[PDB]
């Protein structure tokens, strides 16, 4: 019961540009936020698993496998070994994390995805992330995020198709007891608890050639791809 | 109950109690539902927040559970009004919790226990140790009536053979404790060493306890260190009521032979049947029926732990149906008095005997008042003396 | 004044012991009197006999 | 060890656990070799017994292929008082065969050495008059099939009809149109095994195709067929099962039920009744030439519909007059009081098939019936007189029930408020008029007519007004009640568990459910559970319903007490 | 795959409408399954249009205008369980008025007529033979549901048109008749994309939680996820040979050379649509 995947996203240009930024925040600081979080979560019921992912540029490892003492020495030991094409790649990890609530879904329980992004959302993955937030919606696994900088547009989508939600942060430091206050409980007290409202949604979609995110824009009626500005002859059927 | 037993403390001995990382956290694992969210909410906070506040983080509906999880969360005395911050005995040792400051073992550990279980049924294998002999009778569990040399079973003594195994390992001891404030030692070093296992001089001769039942194990007769068990962490039933139990062990045998009858026996199977003459000769001694579907819901078979339902509705309502014939006539007694030729001064006899708890039904066609027996001898003085 | 114990049955089985009042079957005056169709004052040494009675009419349609 | 899913008794019972990898051949294996005691969802008990290895050994498997499988599905080891029964009720199948030739009975054996062994007992000797034969009297059939099987040597009916040249084989041909569910092709597959007909009980339900497999039976033997069957309305069904899946002309196909009489002297095919070919008295004129017809031509697959009722005394003199070759027998309902069933094993033959009554239900050839045996408190005023006497009048006191009364008016109105069609059976015929004109809805008394029995159940059909219908031990056989929805059965006979498996045939013909109504703390609810005794043992199962949802609320009678007392002086008057 | 649809329904609304052998009233177990018709309409055709037609007392009267709307529809459904139901129905005064406004939209399309039709006699002022080289003409394909019968036109109409005619034999059957209607049958439309809560950008007009079009500025404003659920039929991905240690679930592909489980290989083409190796 209650397995929770935590994606941290591990993207050494961010946090090592945030590094000299003297901002006072961080890779060090954030795992940390997440180990506690994954240690949280090992409290509140007996029996109750978690999954910690990284990503990371073109690979993507799980953290805890490959009683918290021997839960968070292989988290240090993983981050340490990972962080020794400059954009992230949140969608493979994604599709990892769905095979790995399959798999522990088979040998037995609700489980839920949380994110914490901190880079920018890349469009160019636009087609394959739609696919594992659909895969995520059809059993029922709730995709909860974080962000620390800015908006990712793609990522908000995903907390309420499946039905998450989804938190900016206001401050960087400050990220430990806001993960405890509105994550940590699991679906049946999120509805008995009261929490921020989702304060805004933002739809896009994605053109073939360009890849560009439109808010207006032409589609096809038999294959439905959606185009920008053009419509001089159907490109794909 | 855990929480039973920690509520009805002092808080001078609950503050010891609060080990290093034994108390802290066993005491946080068993809170309903909504306290384990505040205690980590206030975990790391230090300066105190409004006690108004809380009772506003939860909806209008399910309101309810807010005030059963304060009250057990202050009930435990994990905060104070303070003016809500965290017991700072509780809350730095729940923080080192969070990362601050072998075949041989469970067939030792089954083996050993159904010896004790063994105990309470007929057996030539009997766990002969006297200091255990007087323990389940203080208990309240080993009827005895007599020095004698066999020790007999009471009725609680039944209920006790078909509860769960973690269960029944509570509700021991439970007892164990509650005993120990005469006998043994204090109550906050016995009892912080039980939950240290689940993760001075007298705690060697509660050692040589657990040894018995089985929790620790020496391999050595009495080393240094010891090395705990399976123990230390806290049969399909079908429509024709008929259960075919795939156990092979004497001690699960006698247990379904309690409440039902057997009809074969072959190796690693023994089939029985439900029947009401069965269940009846269980209610006789009371093992009610409760207990009995509570006893085939835990012992089950994967099979019968699928898609459906487990112990399918029509004969778990059986057995509830065959308890409520023993239901039928309810004895209690009582005395009477009536005879009165005013239609008025019965009335007047109601005002004194509602007040003390005494009248058992009312009747206002003949007036007729009835009490117990052992509060006759109040109501008369009344009458007598006007 | 009188000494006399209560039983409280289903109506359907409180019938059957005004039956056994009326049939001699085990005493004279084996209800002193009855107060209702639910409840039943009978007296209270007889109150074991009975048992069998109704355990015995249980299990003559089992 | 955790595979081989059987446990094979010592003294003989199989217990075959449901769940295995390989329970589909294991299922398809104890089905040929042993018959079913008790089928509940997760583990089966069949039973060795003498004459279901008879079965076995008449199809294709011989002794070393039941005694060889037995130890590769064990679990435990053959205990070793199985291989010395096995071994003595399979070498002695095939020695004594009793055969027809041209209006003659003749008990043959290859062996010699064994006719100078049964020719010593002195009742075979009453029945007289390589290849050694003796010719038997057809009248002393019955007698000889107890002692062949008293001494064991039984006696086989496999019909070899694939060729014998003295019957007229007529031109019976099963159409491609009726398709076969794959438990009538099993069923058949046992029957002809080895390209002979075999005489066997095949128990269906009525619901499936109990009468598809007789008439599939007729167009795979292609001889001249003989359908009996236990009314006169069952006859009519059988013609139209013969028109609907055979091709046969009306010529052919006669009745001889007294009324049609289409010309049955030279058919092909005769749809007749059991008590006509037995009836013990002087017969009319145009009855006798048929049975002087009848008596003196050799058939092929008697069709004996509703089986259980041929051990009776009258009934079974009818396998004495008609001479067959195989005899099948089609039944939905195989038990029956008074131990009369195993008498059945030589009146025909082995029971062949039984089918698995749940299996029929997950695959959906069976309705999913919620059975709930709904019982009633009894009312103070009627428990009164209940216990005050013992000389039958208390019959009418358990089912005239107020409270009884109030449970079937509750379940009336809350299953004609979801347009469910609703038949109360209810015997003891006095209360019938009471409980119908009550609630003022038609009843099929019993004594009625021909006429107003046609119109009544057909203005239950198709018509969306009429409702309900009050039967009367009518129903009680394959008559032609049409497709109820629900059953309110109160107060039926004493402890038929043939009867609760006639009535359940109304409703498989949740999806579809029906009630069972008992006056508690009365005789009734002893009488109630030993006609679940059959229903259990086939996976039903009989939830109980103490108190009904929201009785008390509705316009319910009987809810004054002075309307209550006019009913048990209306009782207590009958004496 | 599918194309777009511009369909009609036709609903019955004479006087045998108020007949049984269905659920009480025989035109409410009718505007039942409408109701679950349309949500499964919308559902598997994402940027199609529903009208709705109910024919009475000699004339037809356009219930609810042809507007993809998976609203508008079924709260005007709930409204119509206390018609009437008077008179004779009409079948050209339908057709007609499901021909004025269905023949100007654009070829690409696939237009359509389905006919909920419970009465056995159109009395109608003119010849319906017309009408049918005149659908014929205009590429509309009309299909009736019938009930309790089989009428002549009905099969002409259907057969000529080019649909299918069927009559119900029970409740089951009709839903099983209006489920085969919700499959499309094998240019550049303009949409806006309403990001920002729900708000046109176009006319930038503020309106309700909604796939609908714009009726300020005529705009059609669907939602990008809506449409992506129709991905993945396109290229969808090749299966793999088989002949532990795995690349999904960490506990074989010929495109990123990564090898799989038995649980994962079922779940990579199932549900998930994508190789997990490849996105990367
Ligand atoms: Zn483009
Ligand atoms: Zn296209
Ligand atoms: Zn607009
Ligand atoms: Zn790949
Ligand atoms: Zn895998």
């Amino acid at each position: 019961l209650n397995l929770l995947v935590i994606v941290v996203d591990a993207n050494p240009i961010w946090w090592g540009k945030q590094a000299l930024k003297e901002s006072q925040f961080t890779l060090s600081k954030c795992i940390d936020a997440v180990m506690v979080l994954g240690n949280s979560h090992l409290f509140m019921n007996r029996s109750n698993k978690l999954a910690v992912i990284a990503s990371h540029i073109q690979e993507s490892r799980f953290l805890y496998p490959g009683l918290l003492t021997s839960a968070n020495e292989v988290i240090v030991e993983e981050i340490k070994d990972l962080m020794t094409h400059t954009e992230t790649l949140l969608a493979g990890s994604l599709a990892k994390a769905l095979c790995y609530i399959h798999r522990m879904n088979k040998e037995v329980m609700k489980s839920r995805i949380l994110v914490i992004k901190a880079a920018e959302d890349s469009a160019l993955q636009y087609m394959n992330f739609m696919n594992v937030i659909f895969a995520a919606q059809k059993q029922n696994i709730l995709i909860d995020a974080c962000v620390l900088d800015s908006d990712s547009g793609l990522l908000q989508q995903a907390c309420d198709i499946t039905g998450g939600l989804y938190l900016k942060v206001p401050q960087m430091p400050s990220l430990l007891q806001y993960l405890l206050w509105v994550f940590l409980p699991d679906q049946d007290q999120r509805s008995q608890l009261i929490l921020p409202p989702p304060v805004h949604v933002d739809y896009r979609a994605a053109c073939f050639c360009h890849r560009n995110l439109i808010e207006i824009g032409y589609v096809c009626s038999v294959c439905l791809s959606i185009f920008c500005n053009f419509s001089p002859i159907c490109t794909t059927c | 109950n855990l929480q039973e037993f920690l509520g009805g403390l002092s808080p001078g001995v609950l503050d010891r109690l609060y080990g290093h990382p034994a108390t802290c956290l066993a005491v946080f694992r068993e809170l309903p539902s909504l306290a384990k969210n505040w205690v980590m909410r206030m975990l790391f906070l230090e300066q105190p927040l409004p006690q108004a506040a809380v009772a506003l983080w939860v909806k209008k509906e399910f309101s309810k559970a807010q005030e059963e999880s304060t009250g057990l969360l202050s009930g435990l005395r994990i905060w104070h009004t303070q003016l809500l911050i965290l017991n700072p005995i509780f809350r730095q040792n729940l923080r080192i919790a969070l990362l601050g400051g072998v075949p041989s073992l469970d067939k030792y550990a089954e083996e050993r226990w159904e010896v004790v279980l063994h105990f309470m049924v007929g057996s030539p294998s009997a766990a002969v140790s006297q200091d255990l002999a007087q323990l389940l009778s203080q208990a309240g569990l080993m009827k005895s009536t007599e020095p004698g040399e066999p020790p007999c079973i009471t009725s609680a003594g039944f209920q006790f053979l078909l509860l769960d195994t973690p269960a029944q390992l509570w509700y021991f001891m439970l007892q164990y404790l509650q005993t120990a404030q005469s006998r043994g030692m204090d109550l906050v070093e016995i009892l912080s060493f039980l939950f240290q296992l689940s993760f001075s001089d007298s705690l060697l001769n509660f050692l040589q306890h657990l040894r018995e039942f089985g929790l620790v194990f020496q391999r050595k007769r009495k080393s240094r260190r010891y090395y705990p068990t399976r123990l230390a962490i806290n049969i399909v039933v079908e429509t024709n009521y008929r259960l075919y139990a795939y156990t092979e062990s004497e001690l699960q045998i006698a247990l379904i032979a309690l409440f039902s009858e057997m009809l074969y026996r072959f190796p690693n199977m023994v089939v029985a049947q439900v029947t009401r003459e069965s269940v009846q000769q269980a209610i006789a001694s009371g093992i009610t029926a409760q207990q009995i579907i509570h006893f085939l819901r835990t012992r089950a078979h994967p099979v019968m732990l699928k898609q459906t339902p487990v112990l399918p509705p029509t004969i778990t309502d059986q057995i509830r149906l065959w308890e409520l014939e023993r239901d039928r006539l309810r004895f209690t007694e009582g005395v009477l008095y009536n005879q009165f030729l005013s239609q008025v001064d019965f009335e007047l006899l109601l005002a004194h005997a509602r007040e003390l708890g005494v009248l058992v039904f009312e009747n206002s066609a003949k007036r007729l008042m009835v009490v117990t027996p052992a509060g006759h001898s109040d109501v008369k003085r009344f009458w007598k003396r006007q | 004044v009188l000494k006399g114990v209560l039983i409280e049955c289903d109506p359907a089985m409180k019938q059957f012991l005004l039956y056994l009042d009326e049939s001699n079957a085990l005493g004279k005056k084996f209800i002193i009197q009855d107060i209702d169709d639910t409840h039943v004052f009978v007296i209270a040494e007889l109150v074991n006999v009975l048992q069998e009675r109704v355990g015995e009419l249980m299990d003559q349609n089992a | 060890h955790t595979s081989r899913p059987l446990w094979v008794a010592p003294d003989g019972h199989i217990f075959l656990e449901a769940f295995s990898p390989v329970y589909k051949y294991a299922q398809d294996f104890l089905v040929a070799i042993a018959e079913p005691v008790c089928r509940p969802t997760h583990v089966h008990e069949y039973k060795l017994t003498a004459y279901s290895l008879y079965a076995a050994v008449s199809v294709g498997l011989q002794t070393s292929d039941i005694t060889e499988y037995l130890r590769k599905l064990s679990k435990t080891g053959v205990p070793d008082g199985i291989m010395q029964f096995i071994k003595l009720c399979t070498v002695s199948y095939g020695k004594v065969k009793l055969v027809l030739k041209h209006n003659r009975y003749f008990v043959e054996s290859c062996h010699p050495d064994v006719i100078q062994h049964l020719l010593q007992d002195p009742v075979i000797r009453e029945c007289r008059l390589q290849t050694v034969s003796f010719e038997v009297k057809q009248e002393m059939i019955e007698e000889l099939q107890k002692r062949c099987i008293h001494l064991e040597y039984p006696l086989l009916a496999e019909y070899d009809f694939r060729n014998d040249s003295v019957n007229p084989d007529i031109n019976i041909d099963l159409k491609p149109t009726a398709v076969l569910r794959p438990y009538q092709e099993k069923s058949l597959r046992k029957m002809f095994g080895n390209g002979r007909a075999r005489s066997g009980v095949i128990v269906l339900p009525c619901g499936a195709g109990k009468s598809l497999v007789g008439v599939t039976a007729a167009c795979t033997v292609r001889k001249r067929c003989l359908v009996l069957g236990n009314s006169a309305v069952s006859v009519e069904q059988w013609k139209a099962q013969f028109k609907m899946w055979s091709t046969i002309d009306d010529s052919q196909i006669c009745r001889f039920t007294s009324d049609a009489k289409d010309k049955p002297i030279g058919c092909s095919v005769a749809i007749s009744t059991y008590s006509m070919l037995g009836h013990t008295t002087k017969r009319s004129w145009e009855a006798e030439r048929v049975m002087e017809w009848l008596k003196t031509q050799e058939w092929g697959l008697m069709i004996l519909d509703e089986v259980h009722t041929i051990p009776a005394k009258m009934f079974r003199r009818v396998l004495t007059i008609v001479q067959a070759h195989c005899k099948l027998g089609l039944t939905a309902t195989l038990v029956r009081e008074d131990d009369k069933i195993v008498d059945l094993n030589f009146l025909i033959g082995p029971k062949l098939y039984e089918a698995n009554w749940m299996e029929l239900q997950n695959n959906g050839y069976i309705a999913k019936v919620q059975c709930a045996e709904v019982w009633c408190p009894m009312s103070p005023e009627f428990y009164r007189e209940y216990v005050a006497i013992k000389t039958k009048k208390r019959i009418l006191l358990y089912t005239m029930n107020p409270n009884k009364f109030r449970a079937c008016q509750f379940l009336i109105k809350f299953h004609e408020r979801r347009n469910d069609k609703i038949i109360v059976f209810a015997d003891n015929v006095f209360a019938l008029k009471e409980y119908a004109i009550r609630l003022n809805k038609p009843y099929i008394y019993g004594p009625t007519s021909q006429g107003e029995r046609m119109q009544i159940l057909q203005n239950f059909k198709h018509n969306p007004k009429i409702n309900t219908i009050f039967i009367s031990k009518v129903g009680d056989t394959s008559f032609d009640l049409p497709e109820a929805n629900v059953l309110i059965q109160i107060s039926s006979h004493g402890g038929s568990r043939r009867q609760e498996a006639q009535r359940l045939g109304r409703v498989l013909r949740y999806n579809a459910f029906f009630y069972s109504l008992v006056s508690q703390d009365t005789q009734e609810m002893a009488y109630s559970t030993k006609r679940q005794r059959f229903l259990v043992d086939q996976g039903y199962s009989f939830k109980v319903i103490t108190k009904l949802a929201g009785m008390e609320e509705e316009d319910l009678a009987f809810s004054t007490k002075e309307e209550q007392q006019q009913l048990l002086q209306k009782v207590l008057a009958a004496t | 795959l599918g194309m777009m649809r511009h369909l009609y329904v036709v609903v019955d609304g004479s006087r045998t409408m108020e007949d049984q052998d269905l659920k009480p009233n025989r035109l409410t177990c009718t505007l039942k399954l409408l109701e679950y018709f349309v949500e499964e309409y919308f559902d598997q055709n994402p940027i199609s249009q529903i009208g709705i037609i109910v024919t009475k007392s000699k004339r037809a009267e356009k219930l609810t205008e042809l507007s993809g709307n998976p609203r508008k529809h079924i709260t005007s459904l709930k409204k119509a369980v206390d018609m009437t139901c008077h008179g004779e129905p009409s079948l050209y005064n339908s057709l007609s008025i499901a021909m004025q406004t269905l023949k100007h939209m654009p070829g690409h399309t696939s237009r359509e007529v389905l006919i909920i039709f419970s009465s056995l006699t159109t009395c109608d002022p003119s010849n319906i033979y017309d009408l049918i080289k005149t659908l014929k003409a205009a590429k509309i394909r009309v299909s009736v549901i019938g009930l309790s019968a089989e009428v002549r036109v009905c099969t002409v109409l259907a057969r000529e048109t080019g649909g299918t005619y069927h009559v119900i034999l029970d409740e089951s059957h009709y839903k099983e008749l209006l489920t085969h209607h919700v499959s499309p049958p094998p240019g550049n439309t303009e949409p806006g994309l309403t990001l920002g809560g729900y708000f046109c950008p176009q006319c930038r007009a503020k309106y309700c939680e909604l796939p609908v079009e714009c009726k300020i500025c005529g705009l059609t404003l669907v939602s990008a996820p809506h449409l992506a659920r129709s991905y993945h039929h396109l290229f969808p991905l090749d299966a793999f040979q088989e002949i532990r240690f795995c690349y999904g679930c960490q506990g074989v592909c010929a495109v990123c050379q990564n090898v799989f489980c038995v649980d994962c290989d079922v779940f990579v083409h199932d549900s998930l649509h994508c190789c997990p190796g490849c996105i990367h």
